[PDB]
RNA sequence: CUAGUAACGGCGAGCGAACCGGGAGCAGCCCAGCUUGAGAAUCGGGCGGCUGUGCCGUCCGAAUUGUAGUCUGGAGAGGCG
RNA sequence: CGCCCCACGAGGCGCCGUCAACGAGUCGGGUUGUUUGGGAAUGCAGCCCAAAUCGGGCGGUAGACUCCGUCCAAGGCUAAA
RNA sequence: CCGACUUUGUGAAAUGA
């Protein structure tokens, strides 16, 4: 049982230990591609509680991604509008930079479907996830009883639509009652639902 | 506006005539749930055509509490206490809801009711055709079986109106009922003074 | 039914029926209640009073359940009493009525009652229900 | 508990039905801290070390001033409920430290 | 061009009647029936009809 | 249906859902973890054979930074019947 | 309708009391923008703060305490309507 | 333009606590 003592050892990410052993790293990344293909998990705990398998077809992608807000991009900042949205520089994303690195990956790597993404270092400038992705064409991937359900066509491009855990967390689906009613099935779903003029027969 | 009328309140700002919906598929509807029904049956035929039996339920919200309605499973309590293992309830066809409650005997005697009540009235095709398991039936007993339709059990929403006639004794006239229920919301009023009164008596005294 | 829209009867008059001298332009009062304090305030002043301002304090959340409470005068309470029941009584027995059998929670007191003694029995009572009842003789029992 | 007064209105109204006593699930141990998994959070513990707010609060207990330890626990963690545990898990740390 | 008012698909194609005002009126069209003068001043060719 | 309601709003014009209840249909599941260590029991690719959506024999390789197996909180692991 | 007969392995049921592991820059907090009916802040996002295991999230007014009800996130799949 | 937080580590003295 080593999976324990790792998953404490990196929960204690303030400690002088994972201080070192991450910043070395982040210099290390920072001096590599933004995307590149890493042979092994740097986290094997959280990926396998994340469905990595040390079979063949599951690979590893690092994704660099930066940090920040979105400004409006307008031709000088200039938006014609009312004084409502005539903002330009504190707008933020409406997807968390997790999701935009599975996305950057989904963008490079056409043929291989994403499954996860974890986090394992950032800075000021960058933070770099982890995404796992899955070849759905490998023998040892198809004969799988318990990762078909990717290989069905339903799950073309699931991060460039919104279904992986970081998908739902942006998506507003981790929650369940009220405070989450409205993104079920999903909030334009809801709002067609809630637009329509019910005009029964014999009204 | 204009003369006396009640304030206008119309939500027809929006492109409301992107959104109208129109019913006129209502008969069609209608019709392909019912050949949708048809051949549930024929599919699932001897089964029941009510589906897996369901709990006499309290409702919840003052409103309702009053009123019974069916359930979505038998806990896991009234299934055990049946002999009716959890694996295997859904497999002849009782719901199970793990997620339920019991709080009150009588809940739970009434939903041990219907359950013996049908296991009384259930029979089962063997898995084989000569091979009689426990929990099979009988073949004289198997050759009388036919689909059952509706509601083979039907809940009673709500307890029978009786109106009897009693004595009026003396001392259920000389009850003050009205005094009664103002009295206890005054005990609900004054439970904060007077547990605090209370508590400073062991703090000081 | 267009055949008697009495726009058909105003074909062939000029003006439609709207005047000549002042005309039916498209919204000569703005959309809807506009103007409410400003031009329309005669209006809503006139045949709306109290429409603007704030009143009363906010309550979150409300559920129409939580405020849910039938009531049912006394003069209602003997139709809920079938004749043959009525008749197996004497000037000492009489129909003991749970209400919440009916659907009402409270038991108001608008009416009369006859001499004859009932046996009500509710979730709530009001003071003149009780006074009513026990001077037809009847008593209350408090359930729920 | 027991069971309701049965009369609508007052203190525990409602109706009276017959209580019944709940027997034990699982979920009901849910978070009780187990032989191994204390063993392997003291080892990392040990090995890891201690954040600089931690050890900033051991410095205010160890002077005594337990109502500062706890505002800083608090300004840290962020909420008064998770602040205050904290201080009581690091006067735990301070006792059992002090105990040799 | 268009035309004035375009018709749409939500006009008003259905009407409701109370289900007893469709029974009060299914009676009185069986005891109408039940009258010779009525069923011929309806129009039907009713003159060799035994009763 | 709740409901043009609670709410929200230069509390102005306006905007506006939810729980309850009634119906339609109803179905639950599987992983990571401590748990083969007398023994990778798992998977893939090449080649060959057949009964050909696969299965078998052999070689290479992946995998101990953990494939397979048990387990998923309703439990469960054990021992007993 | 016929030939092949299902076990010492798994499951169920009952007894036990000893175990009983459950997902981390994740929740939570501050602040900012947007969004909402969501109002001392409904969601989401950035930044900074940054966890817990007699423990965590909720009970629609911010807060401390006592009790209560409730559920167990941060991994995944799932027809019908 | 400016301050604070951040990437941001290592150790030395002088004034303040
Ligand atoms: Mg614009
Ligand atoms: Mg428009
Ligand atoms: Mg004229
Ligand atoms: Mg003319
Ligand atoms: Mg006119
Ligand atoms: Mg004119
Ligand atoms: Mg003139
Ligand atoms: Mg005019
Ligand atoms: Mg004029
Ligand atoms: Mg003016
Ligand atoms: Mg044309
Ligand atoms: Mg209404
Ligand atoms: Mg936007
Ligand atoms: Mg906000
Ligand atoms: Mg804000
Ligand atoms: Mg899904």
């Amino acid at each position: 049982g080593a999976y324990k003592f790792v998953s404490e050892l990196w929960r204690r990410k303030q400690s002088d230990v994972m201080r070192f052993v991450q910043r070395v790293r982040c210099w290390e990344y920072r001096q590599q591609p933004a995307i590149v293909r890493i042979t092994r998990p740097t986290r094997p705990d959280r990926a396998r509680r994340l469905g990595f398998k040390a079979k063949q077809g599951y690979v590893v992608y690092r994704i660099r991604v930066r940090r920040g807000g979105r400004k409006r991009p307008v031709p000088k900042g200039i938006v014609y509008g009312k004084p409502k949205h005539q903002g330009i520089t504190q707008l933020k994303f409406q997807r968390n930079k997790r999701s935009v690195a599975e996305e950057r990956a989904g963008r490079r790597l056409g043929g291989l479907r994403v499954l996860n993404s974890y986090w394992v270092n950032e800075d000021s400038t960058y933070k770099y996830f982890e995404v796992i992705l899955v070849d759905v064409a490998h023998s040892a991937v198809r004969n799988d009883p318990r990762i078909n359900w990717l290989c069905k066509p339903v799950h073309k491009h699931r991060e460039l639509r919104g279904l992986t855990s970081a998908g739902k967390k942006f998506r507003g689906l981790r929650g369940k009652g009220h405070r989450h009613h409205k993104n079920r099935p999903s909030r334009r779903a809801t709002w067609k639902r809630n637009q329509t003029v019910s005009l029964r027969r014999y009204r | 506006v204009k003369h006396n009328n009640v304030i206008p309140n119309g939500h027809f700002k929006k492109h409301w005539q992107n959104y109208v919906k129109t019913w006129f598929n209502q008969p069609a509807r209608k019709q392909r749930r019912r050949i949708a029904r048809q051949k549930k049956a024929v599919k699932i035929f001897p089964r029941p055509t009510s589906g897996p039996l369901r709990p006499i339920v309290q409702c919840q919200t003052r409103k309702y509490n009053m009123k019974a309605r069916a359930g979505r499973g038998f806990t896991l309590e009234e299934l055990k206490s049946a002999g009716i293992p959890k694996k295997l309830a859904p497999t002849i066809g009782i719901s199970v809801d793990h997620r339920r409650k019991n709080r009150s005997l009588e809940g739970m005697q009434s939903n041990i009711q219907r359950l013996k009540t049908y296991k009384a009235k259930l029979v089962i095709f063997p898995r084989r055709a000569r091979k009689v398991k426990a929990g099979d039936s009988t073949p004289e007993e198997l050759a009388n079986a036919t689909q059952v339709q509706g509601d083979y059990m039907p809940i009673a929403r709500g307890e029978k109106r009786s109106v009897e006639v009693v004595k009026v004794t003396e001392e259920m006239k000389e009850f003050k009922a009205y005094g009664k229920l103002r009295v206890e919301r005054m005990n609900q009023r004054q439970l904060g003074a007077r547990q605090k009164k209370a508590a400073e008596a062991e703090k000081e005294e | 039914t267009t055949r008697f829209k009495k726009n058909r009867k105003k074909r062939g008059h000029v003006s439609a029926g709207h005047g000549r001298v002042g005309k039916h332009r498209k919204h000569p009062g703005g959309r809807g209640n506009a103007g409410g304090m400003h031009h329309h305030r005669i209006l809503f002043d006139k045949y709306h009073p109290g429409y603007f301002g704030k009143v009363g304090m906010r309550y979150f959340h409300k559920l129409s359940n939580r405020f849910y409470t039938p009531t049912v005068n006394v003069e209602r309470l003997w139709s809920m009493v079938p004749s043959d029941k009525a008749a197996e009584a004497g000037g000492d027995k009489a129909p003991v009525v749970d209400v919440s059998q009916f659907g009402y929670f409270k038991v108001l007191g608008k009416g009369m009652l006859p001499e004859k003694p009932i046996v009500v029995k509710a979730k709530l009572i009001s003071k003149i229900a009780e006074k009513k009842i026990k001077a037809a003789g009847g008593a209350v029992v408090l359930v729920a | 508990s027991q069971p309701k007064s049965g009369l609508f209105v007052g203190i525990n109204k409602g109706h009276v039905v017959t209580k019944r006593e709940l027997p034990p699930r699982p979920s009901d141990r849910k978070g009780k801290g187990t032989k191994r998994v204390h063993f392997v959070r003291n080892l990392i513990r040990e090995v890891a070390g201690f954040a600089p707010y931690e050890k900033r609060i051991t410095e205010l207990l160890k002077v005594g001033k337990d109502k500062r330890a706890l505002k800083v626990a608090k300004r840290k963690l962020g909420t008064h409920k998770r602040a205050k545990k904290k201080r009581e898990e690091m006067s735990s740390v301070l006792r059992k430290m002090r105990s040799a | 061009g268009r035309m004035f008012a375009p018709t749409r698909i939500w006009r008003k194609w259905h009407r409701r009647v109370n289900v007893r005002l469709r029974r009060v009126a299914v009676a009185s069209a069986l005891a109408a029936t039940a009258v010779p003068a009525i069923v011929t001043a309806r129009g039907h060719r009713i003159e060799s009809v035994p009763e």
